[PDB]
RNA sequence: AAACUUGAGUGCAGAAGAGGAAAGUGGAAUUCCAUGUGUAGCGGUGAAAUGCGCAGAGAUAUGGAGGAACACCAGUGGCGAAGGCGACUUUCUGGUCUGUAACUGACGCUGAUGUGCGAAAGCGUGGGGAUCAAACAGGAUUAGAUACCCUGGUAGUCCACGCCGUAAACGAUGAGUGCUAAGUGUUAGGGGGCCCCUUAGUGCUGCAGCUAACGCAUUAAGCACUCCGCCUGGGGAGUA
RNA sequence: AAGGAGGUAAAAAUGG
């Protein structure tokens, strides 16, 4: 799974990558491919509003079947494929139909298997059904909010939920984070573990490969001046000097809670992580 | 390699809903080049002790004959998937 | 595994000689009967019978003893072994206990008794002492 | 291995018939016991205890060999090239 | 003494026989000791090994 | 150079086993969470206190979460080279013992160097985390108490994959082989009439012999042969 | 009846 790269250079010292073994084809389905110019945290107004993103290799994007909505048809899966969008891989599947579509791929799908969704799917790793359906205690990922609105919960690398009772409108889920929550069983969820469990345990290993991928450096607080940052100042360097670490633009940042009162969901969320 | 499998129906089981339950399963132990060699059904008996708050059950018995165990393992896999059947086992002799 | 037969009859006889057994029977060979066969001439033994039968025969010795229960044999110490082997001129031929005992030998001329080895003028491998 | 199994290799390599005790008898059901448990340790790598009697087999197997070519090299020869163990 | 496989002559203990069982079982479900109940340790063996086999179908309680 | 079947393996018919590896199922119990009842203690000790509890603890009933170990069987019992192996089920797999006498015909023993396994603690990466618990905090005891005792409590204790390679890793007893009185149990077998004989283990008692003595004594520490390892006063030192 | 092996409770201030 994971590479270790010789010491060849300072640069490769201690980098890892993944092996990109689960991978099965190394170009993308044209007619599932839309451009995908960079914003660079620029917002409407052109202004910079989230730091540190920007440059990195040019990228296009894939289409991804969130949702599953395509039930009692099988469908077969064609491949494993890289995509530069999200830290899993992607299954591109074939209905006995004729229609193909990418989505996320699941640890342990392989090429031929067979995939299904809606209420009749067998519970078996790929399928898709409302969390109506899906028994006590298994491991989904992919799973909808709003029902038909597509999976939103449990899709980077590694990712997966479990199951863990049936009120009478709602399930009740435990979530990576920790969080129980409740979600409407009338939601969908995709059978497994999202793949590429190893994503996390690659060591980047120089700069330049956080610049391919998009980010710009971060500059610490505590190195700018007082007009720029509630930290900046002090001859030589200086702790934080007041009682609370502060963000760029003023308010604490250690601690502090940030979750807005008075949410729909407050009543949905059963424990917090 | 004979097979002896044992599982345990919920008692507030519907008669026609059980037949299905019991047909399906036992397609299942055949399934897999296994022959059934003989089912049958010890009908509803107490329990020892309450089994998911059910202090009755079902019992049904199959004898199955096979080269290899890929029916049985379906059988168990479904069965865990299941929510009619509470308990099962297989011994091999 | 055994590793020497003629030590292993040698036991077997002291064993034997000690529990105040009367007979002893042991696997067969050339070499042992030979020593059997010493050991009734000089009179530490009363009878030899060898049984001709399968796995190599057998041989059956049939211990001495005098007045009182004492025993005629009063020790057998294996001389030259296969972890080291001991041969003598008949210059050099050892008497056992100053001539009362048997020093055992193997020559050109047989499996013979010191004193004959002396007598015939020949050396050759100092298989036992018996006393 | 199989009885069964076990019945056919030595059928195929005894010298003569109701052989069962020639080294190449012994040497070809040796190498099928070795190869089963080799595909064994391959699946359950963690079986020491199972290995230390595969290691076991292949010195009995080692000192038959060793035998069979003193005694007779153009069988030595002829064996392990039928049986692929070089 | 005697034992009652080796005496009846059964040379097998099916785990369904819980009325067999019961003789060997103990007031409150425990497996009787063989030095009480008589029974060969051959026996005791397979007896132990349906006793489990029963509780966990169910078939005899484990308290 | 040529033969033999007694050692060593093989075939054939049988036996038991917590031997190992991987998945799955299960009951008891502990901790925690929620809720109903309920009042002022609980807990703990030699005696206490810290601590928890009037915001409702502890007790009690129900449900849920999760980790870990398998009560009775259980036995000088079983298995394994040793370390070790105890819920149940399935798959893969190692070894051992019994009888037989087709089969090979000495092919055996030991084993420096080598190569593997190896309790617990410990190390790395990633998981997991109930209980227990180094460190640590508080209370007690005390002349003092860096403890024993009490209340907590982190690593760790569990899993995967690597590493480490050590223990009073002991029977403080190297392996192989044969021989040398007996009595009596038990595990797994076999043969001849509850009895006798017999194979392999596992215990106890006890001759000859051995031993400084204690003791060992067919499971030798007796009598012998082969090979290996090791010792040569106590410290210094398993140190430089 | 007297000796050998395994497990297993309950008790406990401190200094001579
Ligand atoms: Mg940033
Ligand atoms: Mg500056
Ligand atoms: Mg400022
Ligand atoms: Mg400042
Ligand atoms: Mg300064
Ligand atoms: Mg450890
Ligand atoms: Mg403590
Ligand atoms: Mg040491
Ligand atoms: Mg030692
Ligand atoms: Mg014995």
């Amino acid at each position: 799974a994971i590479k270790k790269y010789k010491p060849i250079t300072n640069g490769r010292r201690n980098m890892t990558s993944l092996d990109f073994a689960e991978i099965t084809k190394t170009t993308p389905e044209k007619s599932l491919l839309k451009p995908l110019p960079k914003k660079a945290g620029r917002n409407n107004q052109g202004k910079l509003t989230v730091r540190h993103h920007g440059g990195g290799h040019k990228r296009q994007y894939r289409v991804i079947d969130f949702k599953r909505n395509k039930d009692g048809i099988n469908a077969k899966v064609d491949s494993i494929q890289y995509d530069p969008n999200r830290s899993a891989n992607i299954a591109l599947v074939v209905y006995a139909d004729g229609e193909k579509r990418y989505i996320i791929a699941p640890k342990g799908l392989e090429v031929g298997q067979i995939v299904e969704s809606g209420a009749e799917a067998d519970i078996k790793v790929g399928n898709a059904l409302p969390l109506q359906n899906i028994p006590v205690g298994t491991v989904v990922h992919n799973i909808e909010l709003k029902p038909g609105k597509g999976g939103q919960i449990a899709r980077s690398a590694g990712a997966s939920a479990q199951v863990l009772g049936k009120e009478g409108k709602y399930v009740l889920i435990r979530l990576r984070s920790g969080e129980v929550r409740m979600i409407l069983s009338t939601c969908r969820a995709t059978i497994g573990q999202v793949g590429n469990l190893q994503h996390e345990l690659v060591n980047v290993g120089k700069a330049g490969r956080s610049r391919w991928k998009g980010i710009r450096p971060t500059v610490r607080g505590s190195v700018m001046n007082p007009n720029d940052h509630p930290h900046g100042g002090g001859e030589g360097r200086a702790p934080i000097g007041r009682p609370s670490p502060m963000s760029p633009w003023g308010k604490p940042t250690l601690g502090k809670k940030t979750r807005r009162g008075k949410k729909s969901s407050d009543k949905l969320i059963v424990r917090g992580r | 390699r004979t097979y002896e499998v044992m599982y345990i129906v919920r008692p507030n089981i519907e008669e026609d809903a059980k037949k299905a339950l019991v047909e399906r399963f036992n397609g299942i132990l055949a399934t897999e080049g296994a022959e059934v060699l003989e089912a049958k059904d010890w009908g509803k008996r107490r329990l020892a002790y309450e089994i998911n708050d059910f202090k009755d059950g079902f019992y049904n018995i199959v004898r199955v004959k096979s080269d290899n165990n890929k029916a049985t393992d379906e059988f168990q896999r479904l069965a865990k998937i299941s929510d009619d059947i509470i308990r099962y086992m297989v011994i091999r002799e | 595994t055994m590793t020497d037969p003629i030590a292993d009859m040698l036991t077997r006889v002291r064993n034997a000689n000690m529990v105040r057994h009367e007979k002893l029977e042991l696997p067969a060979s050339n070499i042992k009967k030979e020593i059997a066969e010493i050991l009734k001439s000089e009179g530490f033994i009363k009878n030899v019978e060898y049984v001709e039968d399968d796995k190599q025969g057998v041989l059956r010795l049939f211990l001495k003893y005098g007045q009182n229960d004492e025993r005629v044999i009063t020790g057998l110490k294996r001389i030259s072994k296969p972890g080291l082997r001991v041969y003598a001129k008949a210059s050099e031929m050892p008497k056992v206990l100053n001539g009362l005992g048997i020093a055992l030998v193997s020559t050109s001329e047989g499996v013979i008794t010191d004193k004959e080895a002396r007598k015939r003028n020949v050396g050759g491998e100092i298989i036992a002492y018996v006393w | 291995i199989s009885q069964e199994r076990k019945n056919e290799i030595i059928k195929e390599y005894r010298v003569h018939e109701t052989d069962t005790g020639s080294p190449e008898v012994q040497i070809a059901v040796l190498t099928a016991e070795i190869n089963a448990v080799n595909e064994h340790l391959r699946t359950h790598k963690k079986d020491h205890h199972s290995r230390r009697g595969l290691l076991k087999m292949v010195g009995r197997r080692r000192h038959l060999l060793n035998y069979l070519r003193s005694k007779d090299i153009q069988r030595y020869r002829e064996l392990i090239k039928s049986l692929g163990i070089r | 003494k005697v034992c009652y496989f080796t005496a009846n002559g059964i040379t097998h203990i099916d785990y369904k026989d819980t009325e067999l069982l019961k003789r060997f079982i103990s007031e409150r479900g425990k497996i009787l000791p063989r030095r009480v109940t008589g029974t060969s340790a051959k026996y005791q063996r397979m007896l132990t090994t349906a006793i489990k086999r029963s509780r966990h179908m169910a078939l005899l309680p484990y308290v």
